[PDB]
DNA sequence: GAATAAGCAATTCGTAATCATGGTCATAGCTCCCGCG
DNA sequence: CGCGGGAGCTATGACCATGATTACGAATTGC
């Protein structure tokens, strides 16, 4: 690996992708919340939480100083 | 006002610049036509055969067509007389004297009027002989016919007899009224009505009609 | 040629060349026989045959403004522009619509007292009517040399139904308003639906037409007839709201393409409300728009003309009623009656069996004779004693099915006519 | 005082007379003038209301005046045609006068003349000398005509007299114009009243230098120096052109019965007047037979106006401004009229008129004999190729082959002609006069004496050729037939089309009837349907057809339904199927079926469903009656050319029975023409509508008809299609043939009346006499009235491209086994004058190779299209790279009109810039010659336009450059089109015509 | 069934969707067409794209 | 309803709701493309014709409006 | 049930991803850093929006 | 000086207006890439 | 942390070129 060019850019390629998927789990979302049927998101706040977390420390991480 | 040189019989050939396109051809009948043409005592002096080539042809838009000169006195501007003294030209004026009302006239004269162009379609004849010299002038008179009628809207023939034969004599359609000759007997020329018929027929073709009181002389 | 009736020939033909916009079918029709005279005779002629006129009178109306604006001091004649269908009747003489080019059938009352203010002025151009409710408004009379009022009391005369024609005297540039329109429409005090005012100078011609409105969408609750004769009923569409929308022919319906429960192009105004000259975008084709019309409404009304029409059990009272004269209970009394009667008796005589009993129930032309030529006739002593279909491919459109399920009583006055017939002339 | 009328002719100017030309029995040419006046049809009340009086009135009798107006009713309340039965005068007015509501103005004075005079202008009679007085020598006046042409006496011969000839003029140019080109050679065909033949040619000593002169006078020519030393026994004449000019306009003013001359008018009569009136201002003066008024020769232009599409000026004919009662014909107009050929010019007819086969006797290095008689030929063939001959130069061995004579020998029953040929395989070969292996100008740049004796030889073979094309098409015979019939003078014969010669025994039918057709409303025209034209139920056929054809079709159907204007009582139209019901069951109750005919018709105006019209055949109508007259002459010249032997004989009685046949189909005609007096369009459309129910009934009876056990069956009844009738209409008919014969037939095509029976069998005799039984029991049992059907012959090998297109032979009906059979083209490419000769031989050659491999049949149909377009391509690619076919191969022909609803037509516009650039100006009705045209450089052409660009007009004197060549791609792709409509085979002809033409052929559908 | 219950809502809304352009689709000018039409399109790839997951998976 | 005129505010909102709708759909076809990823069995047979009812749906809302002349 | 296993496989990725940044974020340069600390920024206002639409109820 | 004209059917060939299909080009969505306060 | 300027992509309606379809007239012939 030399110049590091590639890696950026697959980063980037990568990371809008997990954007649109995010904001499409959000959009999915509010349509089931907005269908009417009881649900309870408590695994999900679990999950929330720790990525969450897990991506703190990677943001903590990342910077350049 | 363009110019070319010929072999005889005038020896020069003075034309507008709309008369162009059929000016060599004129020049190459006219070469094997004139000097037989020339022995025949013509009608009109040789000078005056082509002085309505002068004219323009853009502002014409009504032919009126005559077979050939006056026998007599032939002045070289088809249906002009300063005399006064043809009997053509004295009812084509009671014509246009009984259409617009001027009856205190001089004289009348077809070349003065704005859109009219006079013709004849025999150049011209010999001194006393109607239509003689129609053997020196059949492709002329076809070919420049056929020019005035590619600018002009309306052509108007003066004789039943003499221009039956002209919706062939010409190829390309135009609007053709085939009146009655002045001098034809019946009082033909008294009864019709081919001057208003001109006019309407320009209203058809959205052109401006023909003032017929500018050729009056007074 | 040379003739006089050649010159007079060649000036009709003038005078239809520069009317082709305003003819009828008829004067189209002579037209190209006298381009066909003067192209025999005179060889090439300036105009051509035409086979397809657009008729529109916007050659002599000016564009729209559709805004306010200031007015030129001098004197005004100002016109109401009614709702209803445009008609011109030209120097050929029968009425002509404006987009579509075909002789429409009158009332002959009508024919002939405006046969008789042609006869007053040769001038007119033509005269505009208004084809709205069955009852013929002249909107305005163009006339080269004539102020329009003369022709308007000139026809108020003969009987034909005129506006409040109103000339106000203006000195100053006053500014055209929405306020002075509704002064000015409320100033013709008239029941009848304008979409707009058309205005003329006193001695300047080339007419504006002037009109303020808005565009709106209102929401269709559903569509509604009314009578406004003895069968014929005026097509209306109802929002949701209670306001009615003004629609001005059957085939106003089927171009806009109207349905229930759907946003149609209305243009607002003070008091009325009006129906736009739109083409429908919804793809539906005419027959299947005619077809759920026809649903909506109900299947015993068909499509005739401007109009949608009534079928039921036809009797003696709608022939009276057809023939304009007093009613008759038995076939021998209304024979008599027509034997006291010498012009509806002439009227018979000019006008044939399945003519009179085709006018009698309301029947249109052209959709009663493709119903007939698609069935069969087994007919003893000029009388309809059986009929069967051969070709139920008409039957597809509802107004031809509604025909064919009234002609049974078609049936009845047609022998009935025939009756009248065989025992007035044989 | 016996005479036989040899022409009728008017005075022009001064006071208006009519003269006739007559000649006694000894000879002696008698005029009679006569007072010619205006003539009006007027009623009683009219007559006595003219504010001044007529100069003479006739009673005419109590004749009935029928208004023929047609308009349509849609009920059946037909208010009677109008009939106004009063007392008519003839009003006789020496000028012409303006007679508000005149009837009968259709017809001309001269017909009037004849037919209130009693006068046949074919007629001899004896005139009443005291009726008779003399203006001068040779002229009489008569003032009575009903008196004095009382006496009709029977035919008698007259000595006729004759100028033919042709004149040739020297051009440096293309053509000669005659204010720059002299005259080379008059040639003159004096027949005098004694009948003696003179053949002298004159020749322009001004191109001959002295000592050429004396040459010319040593090798036995004359030499004279002015009009008074002229011998017309003397064959070659020297003079100068003002002598040779001087003897012309000395034989024109001589008072012949016929000068007759080949494009004449149009070129060597004008030329003639013109050159005399040039060099010494004489001209040519007929005088009036009485000397009161003289004309000068003037060449006046008539133009026939089409009466199709925009009426456009389709044809021009020359005539001679002429008084003094010589009908000066030109054959060149004549023909136009009466011939279809590619080329009107004098070898293309010479090469038509003047073929016969001829046998070789001696073959040689250079010189081929060829002998013709009535063994090698039909009889008379070789008798008129002999006669040609005798002044011919050159004749055409085939086609493509030009052979100067040598020896010619006049047999007594023959010719025996040395022909300067190449060594040839074939015994026989056709022989014609056809064009000629000289250049015109060429041989004028090097004129020299032997020039000028060859050029007397071909200026007297065409003044000659007059009079073989003269005596050829019979026209003299023609000329009394169009006098009898028609009713017209025999100068007005020929030039007028089929309107004015009906107007003539139609005046003499209303006269006898004591009807007049008049008018109120203006006529309208609709389109209506025609024949009924079958669609051929197979390409090809190796089984016999039988052809059997309704004798005069249309007018029999006009004769038995009664198809006139005033016969028609009603035309009863329906929008709707009630209202149609309604009047039919009123037709059926109200109009008797035998008295009236109901004739349903498709209708005139879209909103209409049905269209019937009445006609009552109780009073013989004027269509009808004038048709019987047309077919009674047609009968009596079909008897003559049945009792004639000769071929000339049987040329000239064919000719006129097919000229009364299409005027008998021009009475048809007239009623579907709006612009004519006998315009009926109910009348036409009914006489299509009868025709076409009579097509369907003969196609109906003959498909699938057997014959079985020597009973013949109809498949469908002999019923009448319009009525019931008392004949039987039982399908079983007893035959006169032998038991055995067990035949079927079926009816493959039908082009109008002529249905074509495909009998099961293939022998010729067979079919012939099985086809002759069947036309005698149709006759017999299945038609009625008028109508007979006739076998006009067996068709073997028919080859049905498409609706009239076909190929076949011919075994007619006097033929049998043995007879040879006549190739019959009907509208092929063969027969096509738009088609070129290598499209002819082409697909002629093509045709027979695809008929030899077929009859093989051995090998599959997709080999045969891929062997023969092979050999096409083949074929095309080496006349494409070696040239060889000359351009005589390709010229397409097309008549030059103005005729055109664009302006700027190509066509038009392509004639007129010839017309412009050339010398050799194209009359309106003249047919010229065309080829496509391109620069040598341009390649083979795949996608193909401005085809009409590369059109140019091919002449006489025009040469292919070497920068040109002809466009090969347009007739290729016409060729191969035929070939591949010929062919089948449509995926393999397309993958084909995109290789080779880069388009989509068109394919026929049957 | 959270995946059923979101495409019975999103059937439901474009129901009430393709409802609303039954009423408005009549009187619509050429250009709002155009892109309603373009959504429309838009539409298509967006179910035939979720054709392909639910077929080749 | 009530008196509406001038349909570009609500040809926006209308344009604006199927915004929504389509990322709608296409967030449930990436999450189904990330749940067929991930490995889980899925029967998808009622699901084929949710997709063909909602083909059948905007087709029948498309034949309306795409057409002119 | 499928949003569960789906979240599973979504903390699987970030999983590997936040793996392969600490193997080589020992170097990142700083225009790419800040690009993805704006990258960042914004993720954690879509999951900030994710979380308020888990805890609105 | 001025004073007629036959119809329709059917086939082929060329020209020109019309339309199906494909290539291309401005343009609206449209969606990320980067940036600056 | 949040919205504006910018640039690349993806279709998409519209315009135009090319070639096949069809009406339209001429030309001919058969009838
Ligand atoms: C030739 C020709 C014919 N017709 C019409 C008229 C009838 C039908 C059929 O006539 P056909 O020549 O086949 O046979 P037909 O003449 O009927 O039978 P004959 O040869 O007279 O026995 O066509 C026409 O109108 N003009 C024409 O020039
Ligand atoms: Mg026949």
């Amino acid at each position: 690996l030399s110049d590091l060019k590639v890696a950026t850019d697959n980063i980037v390629k990568d990371l809008k992708k997990i954007i649109t998927r995010i904001s499409a789990v959000s959009t999915v979302l509010e349509d089931v919340q907005a269908a009417g049927i009881s649900r309870q998101f408590t695994s999900m706040t679990k999950a929330i939480t720790t990525l969450s977390d897990l991506v703190t420390e990677g943001k903590s991480k990342v910077v350049r100083k | 006002m363009n110019s070319v040189t010929i072999s005889h019989a005038p020896y020069t050939i003075t034309y507008h610049d709309d008369w162009e396109p059929v000016m060599s051809q004129l020049v190459e009948f006219y070469n094997e036509v004139a000097s037989w043409l020339l022995r025949d005592e013509t009608s009109p002096i040789p000078d005056k055969f082509f002085i309505q080539l002068k004219q323009p042809l853009r502002n014409k838009r009504v032919c009126v067509c005559g077979i050939d000169p006056y026998p007599k006195d032939g002045t070289g501007v088809p249906f002009e007389s300063p005399n006064f003294t043809k009997k053509s030209i004295k009812e084509i004026a009671s014509s246009i004297s009984r259409l617009t009302g001027v009856i205190d006239y001089k004289g009348y004269n077809l070349n003065i009027i704005d859109g009219v162009i006079p013709w004849n379609y025999y150049l011209s004849c010999k001194l006393g002989e109607t239509k003689s010299h129609a053997i020196y002038w059949d492709k002329i008179s076809k070919l420049l016919l056929q020019h005035i009628t590619k600018h002009v809207s309306v052509l108007y023939c003066l004789g039943k007899t003499d221009f039956s034969n002209i919706r062939a004599k010409l190829e390309s359609p135009v609007t053709t009224i085939v009146g009655y000759h002045p001098a034809a007997r019946d009082h033909q020329f008294e009864k019709d009505r081919s001057f208003e018929i001109i006019n309407v027929l320009l209203e058809l073709d959205n052109k401006t009609p023909i003032n017929w009181a500018q050729g009056f002389i007074y | 040629m040379t003739s006089s009736a050649d010159l007079t020939n060649l000036k009709e033909l003038l005078s239809l060349y520069k009317s082709l916009r305003f003819s009828d079918s008829v004067a189209i029709e002579k037209y190209n026989s006298l381009v066909e005279w003067g192209t025999s005779t005179y060889w090439k002629i300036g105009v051509q045959k035409v086979t397809n006129v657009e008729t529109s009178i916007s050659d002599y109306y000016d564009e729209v403004k559709n805004k306010p604006f200031n007015i030129d001091p001098g004197y005004y004649i100002f016109l109401p522009v009614y709702f209803g269908s445009v008609f011109i009747y030209s120097k050929g003489k029968n009425m002509v619509e404006l987009g579509s080019g075909n002789s429409f059938q009158i009332p002959d009352e009508i024919r002939s007292a405006c046969n008789k203010v042609l006869d007053s002025d040769n001038g007119i151009d033509f005269l505009r009517f208004v084809l709205l409710n069955n009852r013929w408004i002249m909107e305005d009379a163009i006339s080269k040399y004539q102020s329009p009022v003369n022709i308007f009391k000139l026809a108020s005369e003969y009987g034909l139904n005129i506006p409040n024609y109103l000339e106000i005297e203006i000195e100053e540039d006053t500014l055209f308003d929405d306020e002075l329109y509704s002064i000015m429409e409320r100033s013709f005090d008239d029941t009848f639906p304008k979409i707009s005012i058309s205005y003329i100078k006193l001695g300047e011609l080339k007419r504006q037409v002037v009109d303020f409105f808005k565009f709106s969408f209102m929401y269709i609750e559903s569509i509604k007839v009314d009578r406004i004769g003895d069968n014929i009923f005026i097509p209306s569409v109802i929002t949701k709201s209670g306001k009615k929308i003004l629609v001005k022919d059957v085939d106003h319906l089927i171009r806009s393409k109207v349905r229930e429960h759907t946003f149609v192009k209305v243009k607002k105004k003070n008091t009325f409300s009006i129906l736009y000259d739109y083409d429908g975008n919804g793809t539906e084709t005419r027959g299947e728009v005619i077809k759920r019309i026809i649903d909506t409404i109900g299947r015993d009304y068909y499509v005739n003309g401007k109009y949608f029409s009534k079928v039921g059990i036809a009797g003696l009272k709608q022939l009276t009623n057809k023939l304009d004269i007093n009613e008759c209970a038995t076939v021998d009394e209304l024979v008599d009656e027509i034997n006291k009667s010498g012009t509806v008796k002439r009227k018979i005589k000019n006008q044939s069996v399945f003519d009179l009993s085709r006018e009698c129930l309301g029947y249109p032309e052209a959709d009663f004779i493709t119903l007939v030529n698609n069935m069969r006739f087994k007919i003893e002593n000029c009388k309809v004693v059986n009929f069967n279909i051969e070709n139920t491919n008409c039957l597809n459109n509802p107004s031809i099915e509604t025909i064919y399920g009234n002609f049974n009583q078609f049936v009845s006055i047609f022998n009935t006519v025939t009756d009248v017939k065989k025992r007035l002339f044989e | 005082m016996d005479v036989r009328c040899i022409n009728w002719f008017e005075s022009h100017g001064e006071n208006r007379f009519l003269y006739l030309k007559s000649r006694c029995r000894n000879g002696e040419t008698v005029f009679i003038r006569f007072p010619h006046y205006f003539y009006y049809v007027v009623t009683d009340e009219i007559y006595q209301s003219l504010s001044p009086p007529p100069f003479n009135a006739r009673p005419m009798g109590k004749m009935r005046t029928i208004d023929i107006d047609e308009t349509i009713s849609y009920n059946l309340d037909i208010k009677d045609r109008k009939c106004s039965v009063a007392d008519m005068w003839l009003i006789e007015e020496p000028k012409k006068r303006s007679i508000q509501n005149a009837t009968m103005d259709e017809f001309f004075n001269i017909s009037w003349f004849y037919i209130s005079n009693g006068i046949s202008p074919d007629g001899c009679y004896s005139l009443d000398e005291q009726y008779l007085t003399k203006i001068n020598n040779g002229c009489y006046h008569c003032d009575d005509p009903r008196n004095c042409f009382a006496k009709e006496i029977p035919r008698f011969d007259i000595p006729r007299s004759y100028l033919f000839l042709d004149i040739e003029c020297h051009f440096d140019k293309k053509f000669p114009s005659v204010f720059i080109n002299p005259i080379s050679h008059t040639s003159y065909c004096y027949i005098d009243l004694s009948g003696k033949r003179l053949l002298f040619t004159l020749i322009n000593e001004e191109m001959l230098t002295e000592q050429e002169i004396q040459e010319a006078v040593d090798r036995g020519c004359l030499r004279i120096q002015s009009l008074m030393e002229m011998d017309y026994e003397r064959e070659l004449v020297l003079c100068s052109e003002i002598v040779l000019l001087r003897i012309a306009k000395q034989l024109l003013e001589l008072t012949f019965d016929y000068v007759v001359t080949f494009n004449g008018h149009n070129f060597d009569l004008r030329y003639i007047t013109n050159r005399l009136e040039l060099l010494t201002g004489e001209k040519i003066i007929f005088r009036s037979p009485d000397k009161k008024e003289a004309v000068h020769l003037c060449i006046y232009e008539r133009n026939q106006s089409s009466h199709k599409g925009v009426c456009g000026m389709a044809n021009t004919t020359f005539h001679v401004n002429n008084n003094n009662g010589t009908i000066f014909f030109d054959l060149y107009s004549f023909i136009q009229k009466s011939e279809k050929l590619d080329s009107y010019k004098l070898d293309s007819i010479s090469k038509n008129a003047f073929s016969c086969m001829g046998k070789v006797l001696n073959r040689g290095v250079r010189e081929m004999t060829f002998i013709g008689d009535d063994t090698t030929d039909a009889k008379g063939k070789a008798d008129t190729f002999a006669k040609v001959l005798t002044t011919g130069n050159y004749v055409t061995v085939d086609e493509d082959i030009i052979c100067k004579v040598i020896r010619k020998d006049i047999l007594e029953n023959g010719f025996k002609v040395v022909l300067s040929c190449p060594t040839l395989p074939n015994d026989i070969y056709k022989l014609s006069f056809g064009k000629d292996d000289i250049d015109l100008a060429q041989m004028y740049k090097d004129y020299n004496l032997n020039i000028a004796l060859d050029m007397a030889r071909y200026c007297i073979h065409d003044a000659c050729l007059c009079q073989y094309l003269w005596e050829y098409y019979g026209v003299e015979t023609k000329t009394d037939a169009g006098a009898a019939t028609y009713v017209l003078p025999q100068s007005m014969v020929f030039e007028y089309r089929a309107s004015t010669i009906i107007k003539g025994p139609l005046l003499k039918l209303l006269l006898e009837t004591k009807t007049i057709l008049v008018r109120s409303e203006t006529k309208q025209k609709f389109p209506y349907e025609g024949g009924k034209v079958f669609a051929p139920k197979q390409k090809m056929f190796s089984n016999n057809v039988l052809i059997f054809d309704y004798n005069s079709l249309y007018p029999n159907v006009c004769i038995f339904g009664n198809l006139s204007p005033e016969t028609l009582v009603g035309v009863v139209v329906s929008t709707n199927r009630l209202e149609e019901e309604i009047n039919n069951q009123l037709l059926l109750q109200k109009y008797p079926p035998p008295r009236y005919i109901t004739v349903h018709c498709e209708p005139r105006l879209p909103n209409l469903i049905s269209e019937i019209a009445i006609f009552d055949r109780s009073i013989e109508g004027t269509i009808p009656r004038l048709l019987r007259t047309f077919l009674a002459e047609r009968a009596r010249y079909k008897k003559m050319l049945k009792q004639a032997t000769s071929s000339t004989e049987k040329a000239i009685y064919d000719s006129m029975q097919y000229t009364y046949k299409i005027v008998a189909n021009s009475v048809y005609g007239l009623m579907g023409f709006r612009n004519s007096a006998l315009y009926s369009y109910a009348s036409a459309k009914s006489c299509t509508s009868i025709g076409r129910r009579m097509i369907l009934y003969l196609e109906s009876v003959l498909n699938g008809a057997e014959l079985s056990n020597g009973m013949l069956r109809f498949a469908n009844t002999l019923s009448n299609p319009f009525y019931m009738d008392d004949r039987d209409i039982n399908p079983i008919v007893k035959t006169s043939l032998p038991i055995d014969y067990r035949f079927r037939f079926r009816s493959v095509y039908g082009d109008t009346d002529s249905v074509f029976t495909e009998i099961d069998s293939q022998d010729v005799d067979k079919s012939i006499e099985i086809a002759k039984e069947l036309e005698r029991l149709i006759n017999s049992r299945v038609l009625f009235n008028n109508f007979k059907i006739e076998f006009e012959a067996v068709y073997k090998n028919l080859i049905m491209q498409s609706k009239k297109k076909y190929t076949t032979m011919k075994y007619s009906a006097s033929s049998n086994s043995k007879s040879v059979p006549e190739r019959i083209n009907k509208g092929t490419s063969e027969t096509r004058r738009d088609v070129s000769k290598f499209h002819k031989n082409m697909i002629k050659t093509y045709k027979t190779r695809l008929s030899e491999m077929l009859s093989e049949g051995r090998m599959n149909s997709n080999q045969v299209c891929i062997d023969i377009l092979r050999s096409l391509e083949t074929d095309l690619r080496s006349e494409f790279d070696s040239r060889s076919s000359p351009l005589e191969l390709f010229m397409l022909s097309r008549m030059h009109h103005s005729n055109y609803k664009s302006a700027d037509n190509p066509n038009m516009y392509l004639v007129t810039e010839y017309n412009k650039n050339n010398p050799e100006t194209i009359e309106l009705g003249e047919r010229y010659y065309f080829a496509y045209i391109c620069p040598a450089n341009v390649p083979w052409t795949k996608k193909l336009v401005n085809i009409k660009t590369y059109e140019t007009i091919i002449d006489r004197s025009f040469k292919l450059g070497s920068n040109q060549r002809i466009f090969y791609e347009v007739y290729f792709k016409r060729l191969t089109s035929e070939i591949v409509n010929l062919l089948d085979n449509k995926v393999l002809c397309i993958s084909f015509f995109q290789r080779m033409f880069g388009s989509r052929p068109t394919f026929y559908e049957a």
